[PDB]
């Protein structure tokens, strides 16, 4: 009953004998499977996550200047030297200024100067390498009546999924992504994570780490002064306008692609296939409503004593003679006395009568389908 | 909701006999049932799966029968290796429920118990508690009744019974009932009796002793 | 061979959370469905629930609200976590391989079973056994024993004449007293002529309290 | 004495009779003027600033979301409405979500939803229109002995500059900028102001205002709506700095104002005079206060102290040959004077290539200094 | 047509900063060099300094450390600001057009002068004048006057018989007393026969204290 | 350090006479000098610029002379309009310095002052102070000496002299000396005298009064 209400929904019917169903799973989309002698199931790809990811490079977006030291030298004299020049944490630049009597020198000419400032990074961006081999696909299987979750990885594509009271299925899948992971990088900022190109990330003009390499990308020296580029947080958001975000910070992470699956319904069974037909009265708990795909959903309460039994439902014609409609929910059951059952029906185009129960005590509902 | 009831609780049979273990289900479970064998101390062992199909290594004597509600476990010729507790489980609907259990015991000729009464030691009396142990050495069948008498008055509480498993040599059971009384309650009474009721005995035998004698 | 080994501890105080481990040796844990089961007299074999490395765990409605079973592929072990533990939870816990059709023997049939872990639920302190002699009274054979009274927890090892005497020995199963401590008795059948000439000593060994009590039985 | 020590220095000599000097002034560069019967001066263009600038557009770089209101509607029912939709301060977006029994609706289908959030700008960037007409050029005139400042605007290009004790000059200038102001915009960020292209500023994808009141047009440029959830672009402060890497900044916030261009000037030295032209020649002894040093242009600077009593008088300086007979060098500082007793005077001399003797004073008491110039 | 008008206030307490403004009417302020000058007995004409709309201001070394002169083109006025004002700064401040050669007669020659603003430096409070009669004593003409004692600041308007008597009137300049207040006397020469028949009343008017005291002189 | 000294401080001359005003400079200033005319109450007026060049509207009688250090201002025929204070200023070196000033006054026939003594009023005596005013009405020249006598003893302090500007009608000066004494000091003495010494008078005239008579 999971796919009921979902807009992007696909109905897949099995082979004449059953045993196997070919389906395609993607984020947002819901798949309803139908097979002869097998129960109706609801398949949905909840999450796709990268388990083991190797770190490639870490850039600096937010920085600040600290402890500025200036070393001055008059003409003819040697070049100025500072202890901060050999230290990797400090950024140093060498230049020559016009020195003389006004500057405080005995001789006139270009005098050597060196400025050193401490580089401190507060905001850093992480970039992890992606691989198709390390991708965990979470598929939820729900029966027509919170379901059962299953993990799929290219290493272990086929997984035997157990469904209590309904037996079990063999879920064999194949990951098919239209994006080349060899040319992609999983870049993480604060809480959110994006899927960006490999070259774009490596060509970013910011200081990076395998001590920061290329510190001059954010620190600018003014010959008379040190200036910082500020926070590149907003600068990234503008460039990430076209890039698809994996994790949103809420925990919901998804990758653009399709998961082609071949569900083996060999050992699957319908709960209550041996149940007798309900003899007692039936009453509508909730009025029958039409879905976005033309199918109708109805809630019925059992008033008899023959429980656990099978709900007798038939979609008959205008003159209520021959059955001209099919039931999606495979073999609906009434568990106990005064129990509510959810049923998905497929009425034909035009006038149709839904008969729920047995004999004259049976409930009759009129329905009209447009198109 | 679904209840698994297996009959009988205990079964007495000789080596070579044909035994019938019945497992009943409250609802239809079709051909979905499993049979297990369990010896004391050891973990259960699967014999018959899918109500009739035999597991690899299980002898031809073991056979599975039944479909829907009533099920049957049959051993054509009983062997000394077959004497263990038998369980039945369903797998048609969840949760997976197991049966009551059927203990298959060795059939033995009716033997009367050798009743012995033990007075509480002086070492125990120093602590403030007195325990009177009543032995019922080597008997068949297991069905035996033990009644305590403080001073000709029947004792309901303070009694704890313990039965040993069927012996490997003589195939008989043993019972040990302990009557726990305080030092003040023990010294307050004289004659302590232990009445034993068993199939092997004609009338209930009573082994007794007097406080501070012989 | 595929083996299942159960890890304790086998003593949990009421209201506290019980934690048990099942190690899978000589076979891959990520392929099979692993289930936990408990056994106790008066309840019998009770199925707690199953857990899988890739598939979500499912539990019995009787324990679902307080039980959590997970599969650890990196450590090759199945962890059982039962919260708000009461006196009714006192059982022998087994870990078994739940069949499917492709794995094991058949769908939902436990083929491979573990050794089993005894779990006792009580606030009772670890006490050494107080051994008292059951002196023989004045047909041709007389009985004598040892009363292993007030000890916690189980088990206890009782032997006669340092393992020499075996014939006639009957070590009765322990009984849980009202005080929360266990009571045990071990009686031996010996001839009347042997009394006085042969000395009888019972060797009682209780590992949780680290006590070895040797008591000599003789008539007063 | 201002141009002394400055690397980018140009020496301009006047006409045979004097009266006028043609010069070019730029930022960083210093100009030294020399004329017969007129004092030696130092010209330097200190700052260029735009006085009257008209506001064109104000963009928002830093924003924050406040008071989020979500209105939900089930299928078949009407579209959701909020009071914030008509209010200009709030940003609203309409969409349809999959509604049914699980969502809390009687019927299944696409249900209308509307989200409204208050837009508040904390960091804003202004862009003013710049033209050649409104530009104030500040020129500093310093005598050889801090000086006198003069303002030049295309409206009033010629300015009469008074130099105390030295008379006065008529500074006629012409602003020559190589940049088209019709295609440029004076953009200001916090305290700093840049000179950017007109089209680049107008094509910025940020919310803007036509005025400058302390309602934003195109609020969606920073606010993004999710399938319910609202996100802000953050602070575009760092984003601008990356784009301003090639753009030249006018004001640094400290006080330095500058524009790329040249200021062609024609200084009229008609009424200019040298201070102490009527002063007698110093009879007393002279001593070097600071040793003579060569500049980047070959010229030599020396400090001398007067020990006599004839003050105020003219310092007698001559750049003679190796045999100290004939004068073979010229003095840059026009008529140097010794104000009082024990007073120090700064003199800029131009010695010739090779050996030359500098004679400071009169008779045998005069100070003699040996100098050698390479090249 | 070009006029220079000086604005006060003409009373500043010691240590406080003095502010004076000179308005240029009937001519452009942005063309000429404007200078401030002060006059006081014992110091004479003292040149403070000049200021220009486009060219930097220059001051006298005696006041340079305290004085600031600026040209306001938008308001068409020249502002004079002298800080740490002492008793020696008590002078009549003039604003004049300093010549160049192309503007205002000749180089550094003040052709166009202002009206002048009297600036008094004292902590003394504004007090009304206490008028006392100088009664005539018993050749043919006798003298009588009025003693305008203890008043601050300057000036004071003294007239005889409501402006009717002018001949013989001698209004002496004010003298600054040790108390910080001014003392003035106005004496008139009239015939001896006129005494008794003609009534003499002096009309003393002091605008800063808003007082008009009329005192009758009789022996 | 340049000082501008002009001689004389004051000059007495009749209408039609030729006057000579000399301005001296401590250093060579060449033709860079300006001459000014100032009447009491009115702002100064430029007459001669560049040491000799006359300003527009200035009569032919005014003439400028001098170069370097010594300078001269000459009025060929003196007129009643010409009686004012004359100043000289330099513009060769900064700061711009002005001269001492030369007041040109009308030459008049020697006239003796009409001395009058005024006793302090009863209204003033109530306050606690007593002021004795001594009038010296209409006299020439300005040079006059006033001496106060409390009780035949000469008074040095408490005296303040004030002289009016040269009259338009008779061209004479007037002096008013005020002797300020306290109520206790005034009532302590009897005869208050005012001695006046002037060129017009033969011997010093003394006007006196007795306390309460
Ligand atoms: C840098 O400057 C800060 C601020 O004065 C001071 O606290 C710190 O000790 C300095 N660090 C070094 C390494 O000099
Ligand atoms: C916005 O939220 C604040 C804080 O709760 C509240 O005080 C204010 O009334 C709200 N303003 C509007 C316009 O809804």
């Amino acid at each position: 009953m999971r796919c009921v209400g979902v807009g992007n929904r696909d109905f897949v019917e099995g082979v004449s004998g059953g045993a196997w169903v070919d389906l395609v799973l993607e984020h947002g989309g819901c798949v309803t499977t139908m097979a002869q002698g097998k129960p109706t199931l609801d398949f949905e790809l909840t999450k796709t996550t990268a388990k083991e990811v190797a770190l490639l490079r870490t850039y600096c977006i937010e920085a600040s200047i600290s402890n500025i030291t200036t070393a001055t030298r008059c003409p003819t004299q040697g070049e100025p030297y500072l202890k901060e020049e050999q230290d990797q944490q400090y950024i140093c630049r060498r230049d020559v200024v016009d020195r003389g009597w006004g500057n405080g020198c005995g001789l006139f000419g270009k005098g050597g100067v060196v400025t050193c400032a401490k580089f401190s990074c507060s905001g850093k961006i992480t970039g992890n390498l992606v691989q198709i081999e390390n991708l965990e696909y979470t598929v939820v299987v729900t029966v027509h009546n919170h379901g059962v979750t299953a993990m799929i990885t290219p290493r272990s594509p086929s997984v035997e999924v157990k469904l209590p009271d309904y037996g079990e299925l063999t879920l064999d899948c194949e990951p098919r992504s239209g994006i080349d992971f060899n040319e992609m990088i999983l870049m993480k900022m604060k809480k959110k994570t994006w899927l960006v190109h490999k070259q774009w990330f490596l060509d970013l003009p910011l200081p990076w780490t395998a001590h920061w390499n290329y510190k001059e990308r954010m620190v600018t020296f003014k010959v008379p002064d040190v200036t910082v580029l500020g926070s590149q947080e907003g600068a990234m958001h503008s460039a990430l306008a076209g890039a698809t975000e994996v994790d949103s910070g809420d925990g919901n992470h998804m990758f653009a692609g399709h998961l082609k699956c071949k569900v083996r319904m060999e050992k699957l069974r319908i709960k209550g296939m041996s149940y007798t037909m309900c003899s007692g009265k039936f009453s509508i708990d909730k009025e029958m409503a039409e879905t976005q795909h033309g199918t109708t959903v109805v809630k019925v309460k059992y008033e008899g004593a023959g429980a656990p039994c099978k709900v007798p439902i038939e979609i008959r014609d205008v003159n209520k003679e021959k059955v001209v409609g099919r039931i999606i929910s495979s073999t609906p059951l009434a568990e106990n006395t005064n129990s509510v059952t959810n049923i998905e029906l497929e009425p034909p185009f035009g006038d149709s009568y839904i008969v729920i129960g047995v004999g004259n005590s049976a409930l009759t509902l009129h329905w009209f389908r447009k198109g | 909701e679904l209840q698994m009831t297996q009959s009988p609780s205990s079964l007495s049979a000789s080596v070579g006999d044909r035994v019938t273990i019945t497992c009943r289900a409250s609802q239809d479970i079709s051909i979905r049932l499993n049979w297990y064998q369990q010896k004391p101390g050891k973990a259960p062992k699967l014999l018959i799966y899918d109500a009739s199909t035999l597991e690899s290594g299980v002898p031809s004597r073991f056979s599975g029968s039944g479909s829907g509600t009533d099920f049957t476990l049959t051993i054509s010729s009983l062997q000394p290796e077959d004497f263990a507790t038998y369980y039945c489980q369903q797998f048609n609907s969840y949760p997976l429920t197991f049966g009551g259990g059927t203990k298959v015991e060795i059939k033995r000729t009716v033997a009367a118990p050798s009743v012995f009464i033990f007075p509480p030691s002086d070492e125990q009396l120093k602590s403030g508690t007195a325990s009177v142990a009543c032995l019922l050495n080597n008997f068949y069948p297991r069905e035996a009744k033990v009644q305590w008498k403080v001073d000709n008055a029947l004792q309901s509480g303070n009694s704890q019974e313990s039965v040993t498993e069927q012996d490997s040599k003589d195939n008989t059971y043993s019972l040990s009932s302990t009557l726990t009384l305080s030092k003040a309650d023990y010294e307050k009474h004289k004659v302590y009796a232990c009445e034993v009721t068993h199939q092997g005995l004609s009338s209930p035998v009573t082994k007794s002793f007097n406080r501070g004698e012989c | 061979e595929v083996q299942l080994l159960e890890s304790g501890p086998g003593l949990v105080k009421p209201s506290e959370t019980l934690s048990l481990t099942c190690t899978v040796s000589g076979g891959s844990i990520s392929d099979f469905y692993w289930s936990w089961l408990r056994q106790s007299p008066g309840k019998g074999l009770e199925w707690i629930g199953y857990a899988h490395s890739r598939v979500s765990a499912y539990y019995n409605p009787s324990l679902k609200s307080r039980v959590t079973i997970s599969v650890d592929t990196s450590k090759n072990q199945i962890s059982l976590r039962l919260s708000a533990v009461t006196a009714a939870d006192t059982a022998l816990y087994y870990c078994a391989r739940q069949g499917t059709g492709t794995t094991g023997v058949s769908e939902d049939s436990f083929d491979l079973w573990g050794q089993g872990t005894k779990v006792i639920v009580s606030l009772a302190s670890t006490k050494g056994p107080s051994v008292f002699p059951l002196a023989p009274s004045s047909g041709g054979t007389a009985a004598l024993g040892c009363l292993v009274k007030d000890y916690f927890p189980e088990p206890v090892t009782v032997s006669w004449n340092s393992g020499a005497l075996t014939s006639g020995v009957h070590t009765f199963p322990a009984v849980l007293q009202s005080s929360g401590l266990y009571s045990l008795s071990s009686v031996v059948t010996v001839p009347s002529s042997s009394l006085g000439t042969q000395t009888y000593i019972c060797n009682v060994d209780h590992k949780p309290s680290n006590t070895k009590v040797d008591k000599k039985v003789e008539p007063k």
